[PDB]
C-alpha cells in the first residue's frame, strides 16, 4: 500500500497563521507555464486573482493573453476574442476522450480541489513532486509508466514535470525544483480554499466573544438557583 | 390536570430560604467542592473505567496483527528454490 | 386572572413552558432534548437558504455547490453551519436515547414510541441528503441503500426499479432524494411536538427514579436558564468546529465527483453510521443481514417488556450499571471495525460485537435484574 | 367512560368532529370550509408529484413541463388537476368570505382575523405558483409583481434589486419563486387548524342571528354525511372541468416561452386576480395605485368596527340585503373591466366601480343600518 | 385590429369524437416535403408516431432517413450517424440568429403548440393559409412582406407557402390547397396535444361513475335527516 | 367547555320523532315541495334580481361603445381637401 507522507512546516498551518501570497504569486507562473498544459482549473477565474495578488488592470491584462470563442454574431456565427475578467482559465483539452487519447489511455484530473481531495493534502503533492526513482530490482514497468513510491501501486503514467530552471521567477528567486513544487503547492491550497485567511480573522472575534458568554451565564444561573442550593428542611409531628 | 394546587398530601414540613441577594453565588469552591467533585469520581471509578481499557487493549491489538499482515514471508519464497 | 391564563394559546404556553411542574433534582443529561430541538431550528434555517442555490439535477448538482461555495456571499460559511449541525444532531441524538436507557424512562411507553419513530425519521433525512452533492461516495451510497428492497422476496427487484424510475441510478432519482429531504423536517416538527404532547401528560422523571411530586419547581426562571446556559456551550463548540478545525470530520472521496462505472477501493459512510455498517457486514447472508440491521434499532421496542426489576433507575443498581457500559463499549466496538476494510481480523471481531450487542439487551439484563431482586429480597 | 373519551389526543378529536354541538338550521353556504380543506389536501398531494419531475432554472423549466404533459404516465391529468384545483380553491374561497359578510359571522372576531391571514397567504402562493412555467405571460407578472416594492419612498429600488439576486429578474429569482411555493402552503395548513381552534371555542352562527343553543345537533351523523354529499358534487364539477373541457380557463398566451425583449400587445392575468388589476389601473399615481391595491383586501378587517345594527343577520333587514348584492355587482364589474384593454369607456367605468366599491362598504352600509333601526324604533 | 376567423366544422370537435387519424398521416407528409424548411417541431419524436399512424418498423424506417450528429467517439471527435427512434424531428437552422439570416430578419415559430398558442386554434390557421389576397387600395408593403388580412397587422413575411399540387399524397388523395391546409391543420392538432382521443374515452367512464354517485349520496342524506325533518314539538307549561 | 350536558335552561317543551325506518325519505315533492320552492323564489326576486339587470346594460353598453370607437370617420379625410 501506499506510503505515508510525512509532515512539512508549512507556515500556514497555525491556527490564527495566513498564507504566503509571495508564494501564491509565484505558483501561478508554474501553474501557466507548466500545470497548465495537461490540467484543468475549471472553478477560478481571472476575476479571482484581483485583491489576492493582482489589481484589477494587472488582471485584466493577464486575461488579453488568451483567445476565447464566443457567439454566435449577428450572422449566426461563432468567433474568438480575447479574454475577460469574467472567464474561466482555458481548458487543454475539449473533451475528455481526447484527453486520454493525448496521455496513452490516463486522463489528468482538475486541481481545482486536488489538495483538499487527497490523503495528506499538499504534504502528498510535495512528496508525489519530489519522489521520482529508478524502481527496485525484481520490479518491471509496462509501456509507458514511471516509478513513484507515493503513488498508489506505484506506477504513474505521468512523468516527472518540473526540474532545476524549468522556469524563472519574475521576483528573481532561484528556481531549484524543491523551491518550484513548495510554491505551486501553496498555490493549489490557495486554489482549493479562497476563504482561509479571513475565516481565521473572523474565528478570533466571535470566539472571544462566545468564550466570554459562558462565565456571565454561569453567574446568572447560580444567582437563580441559590434559593434552593441553601435551603433548609425540619421534620416536626405532634409525635 | 398536573398543577401547582393538588400535586400531593404532606403534613408537618419546614422550609427556610434566603433571598439571592443576601447571599454569595460561589460560597466555597476550593474547601468543599473539590474534596466532594473527588469523591464523586471515587464511587464511579471502577464501574465505568475497566471496560474501556479492554477497550483499548483490543483495539491496539487488532490494528498490530492487521499491519502484521500485510508484511512478506521470506518462507514463500525461500522455501523450495 | 391574569393574562397568562386567560385563553386558550397563551394557558397551552403557560402549562407548556412557565407553570410546568418539574423536579427539582434532575441533572444536565435532560438538557439534550432542548439542544436536539435547536438543532432542528438551525438546519431548518439553514436549509432554506442552501435550496436557493442548489441544482437538482446529475450535471450541475456538484458545480452549484462549488458555485455556493465560491461565489456566495458567506455561501461557504452557512454549508459548513449545515454540514456540521447534523453531526451535533446526532451527538445529541445518542446522547438523549443513553440517558433513557439508563434512567429507566422508557417506563413512559408512549414518549418512548414516539422517540423511536423521531430516530427513524432524522436518519432517513441524514442519508437522503448525504446523497445529493452527487460526489463518489454519495453515488454509491445511494446505490447500496436503494438495492436494500431486493432482499424483499416476492416484490423486491420491481420495488427498487420502481424506486429508481428508470433502468438504474439516475437523474430521476435524484429528483426524489430531493423532494422527499425538502419535505422530511417538517414532519419530524409535527411529531416532535405530539412527542412533548404525551411527555406533559405525566412530567419528566428523574436520576433517583422516586417520585418527586412533594419536591416541584416551576420551569421558569429554574430551566429556562439552565436551558440558555446549555445552548450557550453548544454553540461554542459549533462555532469552533465550524471556523477553527472545519476539516476534523470532513471526507476527500467526496470531492471527487461521480463515476458510474469505478467504485473506490476503500469505502466508509458518513461516522454516525458505521456501526449499521458494521452490523451489515457481518452477517455472511442477503437477507438476514439486512433483518439484522434493521432489527439492531427495531430491537429498543422490547425493552419495557423485558424489564424485571423492583426498582426504575440504576442508580441503585450496580451489577446493572456494569452492564450498561459494557453495552456501550460492544457500540464503539462496531463502529471502530465499521472504518476498517473487510479483512479477517476485524471480520472476526466484527461478528463477536454484534452477537454480544444482540445477547446484553435480550438475555443478560433481565437476569441480572433478577439475581438483584434476589439480593435484596423481594 | 367510552375509548372516544379516554385520551388526550382521540379526546380533541371528538371535541372537534363527533360530539361538537353544530346548529341544527344551518344551509349549503356552511360546506365550504370543508371544501376548502379538501382543496389544499388535493393541492399538496399534486405538487409533491409534479417537483418531482419539475426544473427550476430558466433554460429548462417550459420543456420540463413539456416533458411532464408528454411522456410521464398519465402527468397530463395530474398538471389538469392542479391547475384546476387552484380554481376551484378560489371559488370556494370567495363564497365563503360572502357568507361570513351577509349573515355576520364577523363578529367572531379571532376566526375572522384569521381568516384574513389566510386570504393573503393562498394568494402569494397562487402567484408564485403561476410563474413557474416560465411562459410569456408568467415573465412579466413576475416583474410587475416585484417592481411593486418600489413605490415604498426611501428603501424600495433596494428591496427591489434584493429580491432579484441581481440586476433584473433572472434564473436567481426562478429559484426563490420555487422554494416559496413549496413552503407555504404548510404554514397555511398550520394556521388553519388555529382557526378552527379558535372557532370551536364559541361554536358556528347561523342564518337567523339568534342564538341556537336551544336546538343543537351532533356534529356526527348529519353533518358528517353532508359535507361527504358536498364533496361527491365537488369532485363530479372538478372531473368534468379536467376532462370534458379542459381548456375552458386556458390562456394562449403562456404557451409561448419567455422572450424578456418584447412584452405582448394584450395583458391580462389570472382571472381570481383580474379585479384587483383593475383597481390598480384606476389610479393614475403609482404610489396610490399601490395604497388602493392593498388597502382593497385590508378593509375587511375594519367591517367589525363599522357595526351599527341591533341584529346580527340580513335575514331580516332589507335595505342592507339591496346594497349587499349592489357590492357583489361592483366586483363583477371591476372583473369585466380587468379583461379588456386600457382605452377610454374602461377606464372611466372602472374609476367608478373603484369608488363605488369603497363607498358602499365605508359609508352607505352603515347609515342604512341607522335607518333601519330608527324604522324598527329603537 | 385582426380579422376573427369563422367556426369550421371539424370532425374532432364533438365531445366525444376522436381526430382521423387519415388526415394525420397526410399532414405529416405536408409537414416534411414543405413547412419543416423554415420551421422547428423541438418537442416531438419519431418514437411518438408509433400506434398513431405507423408501426415501429416503419417508424424506424422514417427515421432512418435522415442523419443526425453524435458523438465523442474513442479518438475525442463528433461524426454523423443515420436517425432512431429516439432522436427529435430535425432542426433546420444551428440558432435563431441564423434563422432570422435566412429569412431577412423575421423568425419562424415552432409549431409544437402552435394550435394551442394561438386564439382560434385551427381555424385560425386555416384561415391564414388559405387566405392570402392583394392589398387594398391606399396600401403599401415594405420590402418582403406580404398581404394577408387574418395577421395582425395584415403584413406577413412569410410568402403563401401552399398552392395545388405542390406534394402528392400517397394515398391517392387529389391534392387542392384546401385539402393540404385542412391536412396540416388536423396534424398540427395531433402535434399540439396527444392524450386528446385517451382522454374523452376517459371522460365516459368516470363521468359515469360521479353522476352516479349524487342521488346515491343523497338519499343516505335523506335517510339520516328524516328524523328532524319530521319532528314535532309541543308547549306545556303549567300555566 | 361546551358540551351537551349545560348548554342552557329550558322549561316544558316536549318532542316527538319517529325512526328513519318507519317513514319515507322524499313523502311529498310535487304536491308541497315544488309550490314551497315557488314561493322562496317569489320573496327574493326583488331584492337580487335588478342589481343583474343593470349590470348587464352596463356591460352590453360599453361593449358597443368601444366597437363603435374603432371603426373610422369620414370626416377625417373628406372635410377640408
Ligand atoms: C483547538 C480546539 C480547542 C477546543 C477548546 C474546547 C474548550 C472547552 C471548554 C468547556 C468548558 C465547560 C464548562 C462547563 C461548566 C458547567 C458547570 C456545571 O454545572 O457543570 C455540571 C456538569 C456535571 O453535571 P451533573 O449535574 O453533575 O450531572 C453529571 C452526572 O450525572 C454526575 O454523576 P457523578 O457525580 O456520579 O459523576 C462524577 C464523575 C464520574 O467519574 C467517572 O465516571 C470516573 C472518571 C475517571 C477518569 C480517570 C482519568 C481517565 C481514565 C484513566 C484510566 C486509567 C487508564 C489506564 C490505561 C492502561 C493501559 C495499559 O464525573 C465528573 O465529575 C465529570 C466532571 C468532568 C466533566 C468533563 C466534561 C468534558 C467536556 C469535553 C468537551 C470536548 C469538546 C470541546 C470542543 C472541541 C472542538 C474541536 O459538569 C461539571 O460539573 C463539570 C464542569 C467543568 C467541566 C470542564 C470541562 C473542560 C473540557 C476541556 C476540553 C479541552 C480539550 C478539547 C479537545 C478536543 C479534541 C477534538
Ligand atoms: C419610530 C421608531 C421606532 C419606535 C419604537 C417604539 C417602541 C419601543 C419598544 C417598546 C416596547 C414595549 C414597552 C411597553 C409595553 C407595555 C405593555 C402594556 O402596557 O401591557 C401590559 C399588560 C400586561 O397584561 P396583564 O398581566 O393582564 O396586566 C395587568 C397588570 N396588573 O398588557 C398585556 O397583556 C401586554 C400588551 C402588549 C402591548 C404591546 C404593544 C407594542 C407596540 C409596539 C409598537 C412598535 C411601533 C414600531 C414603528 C416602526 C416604524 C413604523
Ligand atoms: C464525533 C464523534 C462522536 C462519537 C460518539 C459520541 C457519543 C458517545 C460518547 C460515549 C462516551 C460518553 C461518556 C459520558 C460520561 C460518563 C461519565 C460516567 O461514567 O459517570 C457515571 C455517572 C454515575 O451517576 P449515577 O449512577 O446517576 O449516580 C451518581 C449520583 N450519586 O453518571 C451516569 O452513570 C449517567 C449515565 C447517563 C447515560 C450516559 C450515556 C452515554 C453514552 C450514550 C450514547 C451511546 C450510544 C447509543 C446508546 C443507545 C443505543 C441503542
Ligand atoms: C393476510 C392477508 C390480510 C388479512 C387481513 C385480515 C384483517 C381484515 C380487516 C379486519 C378489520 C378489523 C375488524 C375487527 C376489529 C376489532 C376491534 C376490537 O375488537 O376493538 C373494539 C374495541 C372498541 O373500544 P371500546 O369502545 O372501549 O370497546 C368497549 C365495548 N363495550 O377496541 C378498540 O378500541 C379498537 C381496537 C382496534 C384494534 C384493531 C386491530 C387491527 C388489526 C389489523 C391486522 C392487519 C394485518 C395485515 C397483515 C398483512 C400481511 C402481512
Ligand atoms: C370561473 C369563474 C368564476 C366567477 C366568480 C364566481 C363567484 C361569484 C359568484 C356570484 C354569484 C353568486 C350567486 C349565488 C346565489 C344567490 C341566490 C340568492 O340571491 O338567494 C338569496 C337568498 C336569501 O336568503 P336569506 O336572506 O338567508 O333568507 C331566506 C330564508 N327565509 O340567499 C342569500 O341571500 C344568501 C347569500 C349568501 C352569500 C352569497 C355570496 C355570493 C357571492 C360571494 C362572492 C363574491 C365575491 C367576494 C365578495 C367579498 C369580497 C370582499
Ligand atoms: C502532461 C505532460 C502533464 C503535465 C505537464 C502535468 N501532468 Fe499531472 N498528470 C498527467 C497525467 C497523464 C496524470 C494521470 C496519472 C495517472 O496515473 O493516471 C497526471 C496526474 C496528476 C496528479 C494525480 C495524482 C494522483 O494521486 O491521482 C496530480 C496531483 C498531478 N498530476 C499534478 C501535476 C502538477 C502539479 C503538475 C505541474 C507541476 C502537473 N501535474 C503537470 C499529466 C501531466
Ligand atoms: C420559409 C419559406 C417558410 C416556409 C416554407 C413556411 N414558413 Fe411559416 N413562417 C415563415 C416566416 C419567415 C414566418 C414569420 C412571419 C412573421 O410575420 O414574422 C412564419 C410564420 C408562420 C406562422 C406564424 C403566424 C402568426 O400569426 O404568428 C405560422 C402559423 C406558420 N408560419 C405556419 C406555416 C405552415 C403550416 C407552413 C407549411 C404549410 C409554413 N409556415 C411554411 C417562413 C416559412
Ligand atoms: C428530533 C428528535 C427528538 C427531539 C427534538 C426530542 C425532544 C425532547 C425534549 C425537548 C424532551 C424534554 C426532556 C428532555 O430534554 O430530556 C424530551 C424528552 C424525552 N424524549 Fe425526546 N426528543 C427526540 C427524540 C427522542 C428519541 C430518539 C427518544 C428515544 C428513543 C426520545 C425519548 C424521550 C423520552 C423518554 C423523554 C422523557 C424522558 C424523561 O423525562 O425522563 N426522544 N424529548
Ligand atoms: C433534520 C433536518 C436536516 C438534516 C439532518 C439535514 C442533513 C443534511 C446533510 C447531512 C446534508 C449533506 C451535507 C454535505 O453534503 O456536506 C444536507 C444537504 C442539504 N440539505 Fe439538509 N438537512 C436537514 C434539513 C434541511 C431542510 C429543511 C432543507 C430545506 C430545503 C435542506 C436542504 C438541503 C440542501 C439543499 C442540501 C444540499 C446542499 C449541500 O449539500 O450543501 N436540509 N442536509
Ligand atoms: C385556506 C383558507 C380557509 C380555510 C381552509 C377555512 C376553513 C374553515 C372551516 C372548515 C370552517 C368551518 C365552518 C364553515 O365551513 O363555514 C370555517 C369557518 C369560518 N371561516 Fe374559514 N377558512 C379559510 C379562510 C377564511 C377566510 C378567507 C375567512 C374570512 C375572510 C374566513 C372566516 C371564517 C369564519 C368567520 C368562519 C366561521 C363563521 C361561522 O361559523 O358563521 N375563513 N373556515
Ligand atoms: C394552496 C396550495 C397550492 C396552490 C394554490 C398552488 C397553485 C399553483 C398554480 C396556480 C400553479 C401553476 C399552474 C399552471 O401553471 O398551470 C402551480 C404550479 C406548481 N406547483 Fe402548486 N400550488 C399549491 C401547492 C403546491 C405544493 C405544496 C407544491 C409542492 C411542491 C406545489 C408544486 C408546484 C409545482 C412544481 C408547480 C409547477 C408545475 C406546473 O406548473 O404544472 N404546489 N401551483
Ligand atoms: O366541516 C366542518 C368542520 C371540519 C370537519 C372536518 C374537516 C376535515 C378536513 C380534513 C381532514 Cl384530513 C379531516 C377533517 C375540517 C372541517 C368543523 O370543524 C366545524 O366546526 C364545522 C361546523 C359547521 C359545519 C361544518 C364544519
Ligand atoms: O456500502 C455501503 C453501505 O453499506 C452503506 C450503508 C450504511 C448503513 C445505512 C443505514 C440504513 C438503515 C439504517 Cl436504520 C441505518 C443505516 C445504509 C447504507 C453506506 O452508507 C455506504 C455509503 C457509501 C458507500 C458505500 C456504502
Ligand atoms: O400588469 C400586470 C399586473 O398588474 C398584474 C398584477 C395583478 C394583481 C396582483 C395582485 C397583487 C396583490 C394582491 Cl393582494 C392581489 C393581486 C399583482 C400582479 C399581473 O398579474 C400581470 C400578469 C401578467 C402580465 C402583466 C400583469
Amino acid at each position: 500500500v501506499a506510503l505515508h507522507p510525512p509532515s512539512y512546516p508549512w507556515s500556514h498551518s497555525g491556527f490564527l497563521s495566513s498564507l504566503d501570497h509571495t508564494s501564491i504569486r509565484r505558483g501561478f507562473q508554474v501553474y501557466k507555464q507548466v500545470c497548465s498544459s495537461c490540467h484543468s482549473m475549471n472553478f477560478v477565474a481571472y476575476r479571482h486573482l484581483v485583491g489576492v495578488c493582482y489589481t484589477e488592470d494587472e488582471a485584466k491584462a493577464l486575461a488579453a493573453e488568451v483567445e476565447v470563442q464566443d457567439g454566435p454574431n449577428e450572422n449566426g456565427e461563432m468567433f474568438m476574442r480575447p479574454g475577460k475578467l469574467f472567464d474561466y482559465f482555458p481548458k487543454p483539452y475539449p473533451n475528455s476522450e481526447a484527453a486520454r487519447a493525448a496521455n496513452n489511455g490516463a486522463l489528468p484530473p482538475d486541481l481545482s480541489y486536488i489538495a483538499r481531495a487527497r490523503h495528506g493534502g499538499e504534504d502528498y503533492i510535495f512528496s508525489l513532486l519530489t519522489g521520482y526513482c529508478e524502481p527496485p530490482t525484481g520490479v518491471s514497468l509496462r509501456e509507458g509508466l514511471y516509478f513513484n513510491p507515493y503513488f498508489p501501486g506505484q506506477a504513474i503514467a505521468m512523468a516527472p514535470p518540473i526540474y532545476t530552471d524549468v522556469l524563472e521567477f519574475d521576483d528573481g528567486t532561484p528556481a531549484t525544483m524543491s523551491q518550484i513544487a513548495k510554491d505551486v503547492c501553496t498555490f493549489l491550497r490557495w486554489a482549493s480554499e479562497p476563504e482561509h485567511d479571513h475565516r481565521k480573522r473572523m474565528a478570533l472575534k466571535m470566539l472571544t466573544m462566545m468564550a466570554l458568554l459562558i462565565p456571565l451565564t454561569y453567574i446568572m444561573k447560580r444567582h437563580k438557583w441559590s434559593v434552593l442550593k441553601s435551603r433548609k428542611l425540619a421534620y416536626r409531628p405532634p409525635k | 390536570g398536573r398543577e401547582f394546587g393538588n400535586l400531593t398530601r404532606i403534613r408537618h414540613v419546614i422550609s427556610y430560604s434566603l433571598s439571592p441577594l443576601e447571599q454569595r453565588a460561589l460560597p466555597h469552591v476550593l474547601s468543599k467542592g473539590v474534596p466532594n467533585m473527588l469523591r464523586r469520581v471515587r464511587e464511579s471509578f471502577f464501574r465505568v473505567v475497566p471496560q474501556f481499557v479492554v477497550f483499548y487493549l483490543l483495539y491496539t491489538w487488532g490494528t498490530e496483527e492487521f499491519e502484521k499482515s500485510k508484511r512478506k514471508n521470506p518462507a514463500a519464497y525461500e522455501n523450495d528454490k | 386572572t391574569p393574562m397568562r391564563k386567560s385563553n386558550p394559546i397563551m394557558k397551552m404556553i403557560n402549562h407548556s413552558l412557565i407553570d410546568l411542574p418539574t423536579p427539582s433534582n434532575i441533572s444536565m443529561w435532560w438538557n439534550f432534548g432542548s439542544l436536539l430541538a435547536f438543532c432542528l431550528i438551525l438546519q431548518i434555517i439553514t436549509g432554506l437558504f442552501l435550496a436557493m442555490h442548489y441544482s437538482p439535477d446529475t450535471s450541475s448538482a456538484f458545480s452549484s455547490i462549488a458555485h455556493i461555495t465560491r461565489d456566495v456571499n458567506h455561501g461557504w460559511i452557512i454549508r459548513y453551519l449545515h454540514a456540521n449541525g447534523a453531526s451535533m444532531f446526532f451527538i445529541c441524538l445518542f446522547l438523549h436515547v443513553g440517558r433513557g436507557l439508563y434512567y429507566g424512562s422508557f417506563l413512559l411507553l408512549k414518549t418512548w414510541n414516539t422517540g423511536i419513530m423521531l430516530l427513524f425519521l432524522t436518519m432517513a433525512t441524514a442519508f437522503m441528503g448525504y446523497v445529493l452533492p452527487w460526489g463518489q461516495m454519495s453515488f454509491w451510497g445511494a446505490t447500496v441503500i436503494t438495492n436494500l428492497l431486493s432482499a424483499i422476496p416476492y416484490i423486491g427487484t420491481d420495488l427498487v426499479q420502481w424506486i429508481w424510475g428508470g433502468y438504474s441510478i439516475g437523474n430521476p432519482t435524484l429528483s426524489r432524494f430531493f423532494t422527499l429531504h425538502f419535505i422530511l423536517p417538517f414532519i419530524i416538527t409535527a411529531l416532535t411536538m405530539v412527542h412533548l404532547l404525551f411527555l406533559h401528560e405525566t412530567g419528566s422523571n428523574n436520576p433517583c427514579g422516586i417520585s418527586s411530586d412533594s419536591d416541584k419547581i416551576p420551569f421558569h426562571p429554574y430551566y429556562t436558564i439552565k436551558d440558555i446556559l446549555g445552548l450557550v456551550l453548544l454553540l461554542f463548540i459549533l462555532t469552533t468546529l465550524t471556523l477553527l478545525s472545519p476539516n476534523l470530520l470532513n471526507d476527500p472521496d467526496n470531492y471527487i465527483p461521480a463515476d458510474p462505472l469505478n467504485t473506490p477501493p476503500h469505502i466508509k459512510p458518513e461516522w454516525y453510521f458505521l456501526f449499521a455498517y458494521a452490523i451489515l457486514r457481518s452477517v455472511p447472508n442477503k437477507l438476514g443481514g439486512v433483518l439484522a440491521l434493521f432489527l439492531s434499532i427495531l430491537i429498543l421496542s422490547i425493552i419495557p417488556t423485558l424489564h424485571n426489576s423492583k426498582q426504575q433507575s440504576m442508580m441503585f443498581r450496580p451489577l446493572s450499571q456494569f452492564l450498561f457500559w459494557f453495552l456501550i463499549t460492544t457500540l464503539l466496538t462496531l463502529t471502530w471495525i465499521g472504518s476498517q476494510p473487510v479483512s479477517q481480523p476485524f471480520i472476526f471481531i466484527g461478528q463477536l460485537a454484534s452477537t454480544m450487542y444482540f445477547t446484553t439487551v435480550l438475555i443478560l439484563m433481565p437476569l441480572t435484574s433478577l439475581i438483584e431482586n434476589n439480593l435484596l429480597k423481594w
